[PDB]
C-alpha cells in the first residue's frame, strides 16, 4: 500500500545515517591523531544524528500499522524527550562549527591561539547542557490523548494541551535552530568565498551547505510553526510524512556534507 | 690502517660458536603476557624527550620540550617538583643513585646539574657544565661527584661536579654520540654513536676499549643488561640488536620484520628478559631478550615514544612520549 | 638553611609572626607545635588547607601569607592550653621529604589517637645504650605504608629538632648517634652512645586535632 | 691516520670469548631473577600498587 | 593521612603551574633561521643556539638560528618539526653560492620530520648581481649549463637579469613542486632592503591557511 513502503522510505534513511555516524566514532575515537576540535565538533553532532535516527526514526518504523503511542507512556515522556533533543542539538552542533571554521580560515593567525581541544570541550559540553535544559522543558506539555473515531480509541504520543497553545516553544526553536544556521552560514560561508577569490575549488561544496541545510529543515519548520497558528491544524499524512522525512534525510548527510568531502578524515579511515 | 680494521673483523666476529637463536630455541617463554596502564602522568605541554627512574623506584624525572624539568611520584601520580630551564630544546635528563642530584642537558652545549635536597627546599642548580661544542644528547651520573656526558661534536666526556672541568674526554667518533649507558659494575660504560657505530669506553682508563658496528642507520638509543656483561641498541634503521662485551659480536637481532619506523629508546627489564622499546609508530613494543618475539605492545600514545625505563626491583614502565603523556604501565 | 619565628606575648586570656628568611617558604608546610611546660594547623602552601586546634577548632585563627612570608597566629580566644612555644616546621611532603627536616624558634608564649608516654621526670647518665620506645595502638603499617611515628629529639635549649622520624630516619643538621628500629605498631628506638647535649618528645601526625 | 693505528690496537689485541658462554651467562642472570621480577611473572596485588 | 593529602596538594600546584607557562609557549609563532654560508641570514630582518626575536603587528616571531658543529641537520632538525616555517636565505650574487644552496635545498624538503612545513625562502643580494650583469662577466650560462634557453614572463629592468633572476627563481621551486604534495609549497622572494618584516606575517597566513583548509575540513 502507501504506507507499507514508507516503512522502508523512514527505515533506510534512518539507517544510513545509523551507520553513517558509527562510521563517524570508530574513525575518531580509534585514530591515533591528536583529538583536534574538528575531531570534537563532529561526534557532538554524530551521537546527536543518532538521537534523531534511532529514537526518533523509529516511532515512524512501529507506528506506521499502530497509530497509537505502542510505548504508552513510558515512551512517550521518555523517547520524545529524545526526541527533540536530536533535532536541537544537530542544528546547534553545526552553529557552533561554522563559527569555529571562519574564525580558523579569516583569521587564521588569531584562531592558532584559540582553538584547542580543551577549548572544544567548553562548548559542547555547555551546548548540550544549555540543550538539555530545554527538551526537559517539553516534560510538562507533553503527554499523549487519545481518539475514538479512527477505526477505534486510538491516538498517538499527541500533546497534552491544545495545539494552538504550544507556540512559544515552536518558535524559540525555530529561530535558534533554524534561522541562526541559515543566516550565521550564508554569511560565514560567503566571507570564506571572499578569502578564497583573492588568493577556490572547494566553494562550492561549501555553497552546498547552505542549501541543503535550509531546503532540508525547510518544509519541517513551517509546518509545525504554522499549526501553531492554524485554527485546524494540518493532519494528512501524504505531506507530514514527508515534512519529516527530510528531517532524517539531513541527519543523514551530515556524516557526508561535513565529514566524508574532508581530505584528512578519507586517509584515517583508509587506515581503519 | 685500512687492512688494521679487517683484523677486527675476523677476531670479533668469526670467533663465535654458534648464534643466540640456537640457544633459546628448547627454551619455555613468556609467550604472550601484558603491561596495562596503571597510572597517567599527564601535565606536560609539549614533546617530552627523557625521562629517568629513581633509585627507590618511585620516583622518575621527565624532561620535555615546553623547557621544563619535573619529579614523579610513582605510586599517587604526584608531581614532587617542578625544575624550569635555562634553555627549552632539552634532550636528556638524568637522576643520582642517592637521590638528591638531576641533571638536563640540550642544544645549548651546557649540562646542568640541579640539587633537590637543598636547605632552602627549593631545586638550584649546583654545577653548570658548559665545554662541549655540540648540541648535549645523553647525561648520567656514577656519583654525587662523577657525571658522564655525551654531546653532539663526537666527544663524550667525563666531568667532575665539584671541580667543574672534564677530567677525561672521549674522542675518537665520526658524527655524534647519540646516548651512553653506565653499567651496574660502574667502572665501564658505553656508547651509542651516530656514525651507526657503537663504542665501548673505560670510566678509569679513559680509552674506548672496544668498537661494535652492524647498524645501517644512526644509533640514538642504548642501555646495559643488568648484569653488566651486555647492552642493547636501537637505532633508526627500525632494528634493535644486543651485543655483548666478552664476545664482541652481534649476538641477538631483535629485528620486527614488517615496521619501518626508527627506534628512539630501549631498556632492560630488572631480570633481563623484557626489552621495552620506545618506537616511531606512535607505540612502544616489548620484546622477550630471549627468543626474540613480541611479546607485548603498550599501544597508549599517539605520537612518536621517546623515552622509556624500568625500575630497580621491577615494579613498573614508565613510557613517554611526544603527545605529553607519560604513563606508567604494569 | 635558616628559618624564624617572633613573639612570646604574656597577656590575659580569652599573634606570633615566623619568617622565613632563605627559604622556598611559598613550598612549605606551615605548623605550630605546643609541647607546653599537640598541634595549632597545617597551613600548607597555596592555602586552601587551614586545619585547626582540638582546644578551639572555631577561633585561635592563623592566617597564611606568601610573598613576604608573614606566617602568624590570630590571637582569637586564647586558652590556658596553648600556653606553649610554637615551633613552625619547614616541613613539605613528597615520597623522599622529611617532614620536621627544618624546624623555627621555640617563641614561648604563656597564654584523639592516644600515644601515651610521659616518663617526665628522667635524669641522664653517659655511656649506657639507653632506649626510648613510645609504642601506639593501630597498626602503622599504613594505605600508604609510611609509619607516621613518634620520636621528636629536644634540648635544655629554647627550640626543638627532630631525631627519628617514621620511627627510624634522622634529621637534617642533628647528629646521627640517634637510631631506631619497629614493626607493625611498635618501635624500639635505640638512642647509643650518648654524649653531652642530648628533653625528648613522641607524638603523632595521623589526623589534624 | 697517524693516530688511529695506535688507537686501533687498544680494540683489536683484546681476548674474545664464544658467543655461547656470553649467552649463556646472559641466561644465567636470567634464571636466577624470573621469580622477583614484578613484570616478567605478574605477580598479585600483595605489593603492587 | 595528613602526608599524602598533602603530597597530593603540591601535586594540583605544579599542575596548575605548567597549564600557565605553556599558554605561553602557544602564543608566538616560531620559526626557524637557515642561511647556507655567510649569506647575509643575520641581516634580514635584524647561549650556543642563537634564538632571534621580532614581532610585526601584534603577532610575536621566534626564529632559531642554529649555529652548531657545522651544517650537518641529521639529528637536531627534528626539534624543530612542531614549527610554523622554515626560513632559507641564499644571497644571489654568487654562482657557487647558489649550486651549492640547490643541494642544501633537496635536503630540507625532501625529508621526514619537516614535511608539514613550508620555506620562506628569501632571496638577498638580487643588488649585487644586477650589479653584476652590468660588469658583463655574467657567468650564469658557464655555471648552470642549462641556462641558455630561459625565456622572462610577467616581470630599473632589463631582460638579460630578469630571465637570469627568474631562472634560479623556477630553479628553487623545481625542486619544491616536485613532492610537494599540497601540504607545504616553497614562497620566494626578492630583495638587502628593509621592506621584509611584513613580508613574513604576509606569508605565515597562507601556510596558516593552508593548514585550517585541511584541518577544519574544507
Amino acid at each position: 500500500e502507501y504506507q507499507v513502503v514508507t516503512i522502508l522510505l523512514v527505515l533506510i534513511i534512518c539507517g544510513l545515517g545509523i551507520v553513517g555516524n558509527i562510521m563517524v566514532v570508530l574513525v575518531v575515537m580509534r585514530t591515533k591523531h591528536m583529538r583536534t576540535p574538528t575531531n570534537c565538533y563532529l561526534v557532538s553532532l554524530a551521537v546527536a544524528d543518532l538521537m534523531v535516527l534511532v529514537a526518533a526514526g523509529l516511532p515512524n518504523i512501529t507506528d506506521s500499522l499502530y497509530g497509537s503511542w505502542v510505548y504508552g507512556y513510558v515512551g512517550c515522556l521518555c523517547i520524545t524527550y529524545l526526541q527533540y533533543l536530536g533535532i536541537n542539538a544537530s542544528s546547534c552542533s553545526i552553529t557552533a562549527f561554522t563559527i569555529e571554521r571562519y574564525i580558523a580560515i579569516c583569521h587564521p593567525i588569531k584562531a592558532q591561539f584559540l582553538c584547542t581541544f580543551s577549548r572544544a570541550k567548553k562548548i559542547i559540553i555547555f551546548v548540550w547542557a544549555f540543550t538539555s535544559l530545554y527538551c526537559m522543558l517539553w516534560f510538562f506539555l507533553l503527554d499523549l490523548n487519545i481518539s475514538t473515531y479512527k477505526d477505534a480509541i486510538v491516538i498517538s504520543c499527541g500533546y497534552k494541551i491544545s495545539r494552538n497553545y504550544y507556540s512559544p516553544i515552536y518558535l524559540m526553536d525555530f529561530g535558534v535552530f533554524y534561522v541562526v544556521p541559515m543566516i550565521l552560514a550564508t554569511v560565514l560561508y560567503g566571507f570564506i568565498a571572499r578569502i578564497l577569490f583573492l588568493n577556490k575549488q572547494v566553494t562550492k561544496m561549501l555553497a552546498v551547505v547552505v542549501i541543503l541545510f535550509a531546503l532540508l529543515w525547510m518544509p519541517y519548520r513551517t509546518l509545525v510553526v504554522v499549526n501553531s497558528f492554524l485554527s485546524s491544524p494540518f493532519q494528512e499524512n501524504w505531506f507530514l510524512l514527508f515534512c519529516r522525512i527530510c528531517i532524517y534525510l539531513n541527519s543523514a548527510i551530515n556524516p557526508v556534507i561535513y565529514n566524508l568531502m574532508s581530505q584528512k578524515f578519507r586517509a584515517a579511515f583508509r587506515k581503519l | 690502517a685500512e687492512q688494521l680494521k679487517n683484523q677486527i673483523r675476523d677476531a670479533r666476529k668469526a670467533c663465535a660458536d654458534a648464534t643466540l637463536s640456537q640457544i633459546t630455541n628448547n627454551i619455555d617463554p613468556v609467550g604472550r603476557i601484558q603491561m596495562r596502564t596503571r597510572r597517567t602522568l599527564r601535565g606536560h605541554l609539549a614533546k617530552i624527550y627523557a625521562m629517568h627512574w629513581g633509585t627507590d623506584s618511585r620516583l622518575l624525572v621527565s624532561a620535555s620540550q615546553d623547557g621544563k624539568l619535573i619529579i614523579w611520584d610513582s605510586y599517587t601520580t604526584n608531581k614532587v617538583h617542578a625544575i624550569p630551564l635555562r634553555s627549552s630544546w632539552v634532550m636528556t635528563c638524568a637522576y643520582a643513585p642517592s637521590g638528591n642530584y638531576v641533571a638536563c642537558g640540550g642544544l645549548d652545549n651546557i649540562c646542568s646539574i640541579y640539587n633537590l635536597k637543598t636547605r632552602e627546599g627549593n631545586v638550584r642548580v649546583s654545577r653548570e657544565l658548559a665545554g662541549h661544542t655540540g648540541y648535549l644528547s645523553c647525561c648520567r651520573f656514577l656519583d654525587d661527584n662523577q657525571i658522564v656526558t655525551s654531546s653532539g661534536d663526537t666527544t663524550c666526556a667525563l666531568w667532575d661536579i665539584e671541580t667543574g672541568q672534564q677530567t677525561t674526554t672521549f674522542t675518537g667518533h665520526t658524527g655524534d654520540v647519540m646516548s651512553l649507558s653506565l653499567a651496574p659494575d660502574t667502572r665501564l660504560f658505553v656508547s651509542g654513536a651516530c656514525d651507526a657505530s657503537a663504542k665501548l669506553w673505560d670510566v678509569r682508563e679513559g680509552m674506548c676499549r672496544q668498537t661494535f658496528t652492524g647498524h645501517e642507520s644512526d644509533i640514538n638509543a642504548i642501555c646495559f643488561f643488568p648484569n653488566g656483561n651486555a647492552f642493547a641498541t636501537g637505532s633508526d634503521d627500525a632494528t634493535c640488536r644486543l651485543f655483548d662485551l666478552r664476545a664482541d659480536q652481534e649476538l641477538m637481532t631483535y629485528s620486527h620484520d614488517n615496521i619501518i619506523c626508527g627506534i628512539t629508546s630501549v631498556s632492560f627489564s630488572k631480570s633481563g628478559r623484557l626489552l621495552l622499546a620506545g618506537y616511531d609508530d606512535f607505540n612502544c613494543n616489548v620484546w622477550d631478550a630471549l627468543k626474540a618475539d613480541r611479546a607485548g605492545v603498550l599501544a597508549g600514545h599517539d605520537n612518536r615514544v621517546s623515552c622509556l625505563g624500568v625500575t630497580d626491583d621491577g615494579m613498573a614502565v614508565a613510557t613517554g612520549s611526544w603527545d605529553s603523556f607519560l604513563k606508567i604501565w604494569n | 638553611v635558616q628559618l624564624v619565628e617572633s613573639g612570646g606575648g604574656l597577656v590575659q586570656p580569652g599573634k606570633l609572626s615566623c619568617s622565613a628568611s632563605g627559604f622556598a617558604f611559598s613550598s612549605f608546610g606551615m605548623h605550630w607545635v605546643r609541647q607546653a611546660p599537640e598541634w595549632v594547623a597545617y597551613i600548607s602552601s597555596g592555602s586552601g588547607t587551614i586545619y585547626y586546634a582540638d582546644t578551639v577548632k572555631g577561633r585561635f585563627t592563623i592566617s597564611r601569607d606568601d610573598p613576604k612570608n608573614t606566617l602568624f597566629l590570630q590571637m582569637t580566644s586564647l586558652r590556658s592550653e596553648d600556653t606553649a612555644m610554637y615551633y613552625c616546621v619547614r616541613s613539605i611532603y613528597y615520597y623522599g621529604s622529611s617532614p620536621f627536616d627544618f624546624w623555627g624558634q621555640g617563641t614561648t608564649l604563656t597564654v584523639d589517637i592516644v600515644m601515651t608516654q610521659a616518663t617526665s621526670s628522667v635524669p641522664v647518665t653517659p655511656g649506657e645504650s639507653v632506649s626510648i620506645s613510645c609504642r601506639s595502638s593501630k597498626s602503622l603499617l599504613h594505605s600508604n605504608g609510611n609509619t607516621y611515628l613518634y620520636w621528636f629529639l629536644q634540648r635544655p635549649g629554647q627550640s626543638p629538632q627532630l631525631l627519628i622520624y617514621r620511627m627510624s630516619n634522622l634529621a637534617s643538621g642533628v647528629p646521627d648517634r640517634f637510631s631506631g628500629s619497629g614493626s607493625g605498631t611498635a618501635f624500639t628506638l635505640t638512642i647509643s652512645r650518648l654524649e653531652a647535649e642530648d628533653v625528648y618528645y613522641c607524638m603523632q601526625h595521623l589526623e589534624y586535632p | 691516520a697517524r693516530k688511529l693505528v695506535e688507537q686501533l690496537k687498544m680494540e683489536a689485541n683484546i681476548d674474545r670469548i664464544k658467543v655461547s658462554k656470553a649467552a649463556a651467562d646472559l641466561m644465567a642472570y636470567c634464571e636466577a631473577h624470573a621469580k622477583e621480577d614484578p613484570l616478567l611473572t605478574p605477580v598479585p596485588a600483595s605489593e603492587n600498587p | 593521612s595528613a602526608e599524602d593529602k598533602a603530597a597530593a596538594e603540591r601535586s594540583k600546584m605544579i599542575d596548575k603551574n605548567l597549564r600557565e607557562d605553556g599558554e605561553k609557549a602557544r602564543r608566538t609563532l616560531r620559526l626557524l633561521l637557515l642561511g647556507a654560508d655567510n649569506s647575509g641570514k643575520s641581516t634580514i630582518v635584524k647561549s650556543g643556539i642563537f634564538e632571534t626575536k621580532f614581532q610585526v603587528d601584534k603577532v610575536n616571531f621566534h626564529m632559531f638560528d642554529v649555529g652548531g658543529e657545522r651544517d650537518e641537520r641529521r639529528k637536531w632538525i627534528q626539534c624543530f618539526n612542531d614549527v610554523t616555517a622554515i626560513i632559507f636565505v641564499v644571497d644571489s650574487s654568487d654562482y657557487n653560492r647558489l649550486q651549492e644552496a640547490l643541494n642544501d635545498f633537496k635536503s630540507i624538503w625532501n625529508n621526514r620530520w619537516l614535511r608539514t612545513i613550508s620555506v620562506i625562502l628569501f632571496l638577498n643580494k638580487q643588488d649585487l648581481l644586477a650589479e653584476k650583469v652590468l660588469a658583463g662577466k655574467s657567468k650564469i650560462e658557464d655555471y648552470f649549463p642549462e641556462f641558455a634557453r630561459y625565456t622572462t614572463p610577467e616581470d630599473g629592468e632589463d631582460p638579460r637579469v630578469t630571465r637570469a633572476k627568474y631562472f634560479i627563481r623556477k630553479e628553487f621551486v623545481d625542486i619544491s613542486t616536485a613532492s610537494g604534495d599540497g601540504r607545504h609549497i616553497c614562497y620566494p622572494h626578492f630583495t638587502v632592503d628593509t621592506e621584509n618584516a611584513r613580508r613574513i606575517f604576509n606569508d605565515c597566513k597562507d601556510i596558516i591557511l593552508q593548514m585550517n583548509l585541511r584541518e577544519y575540513n574544507l
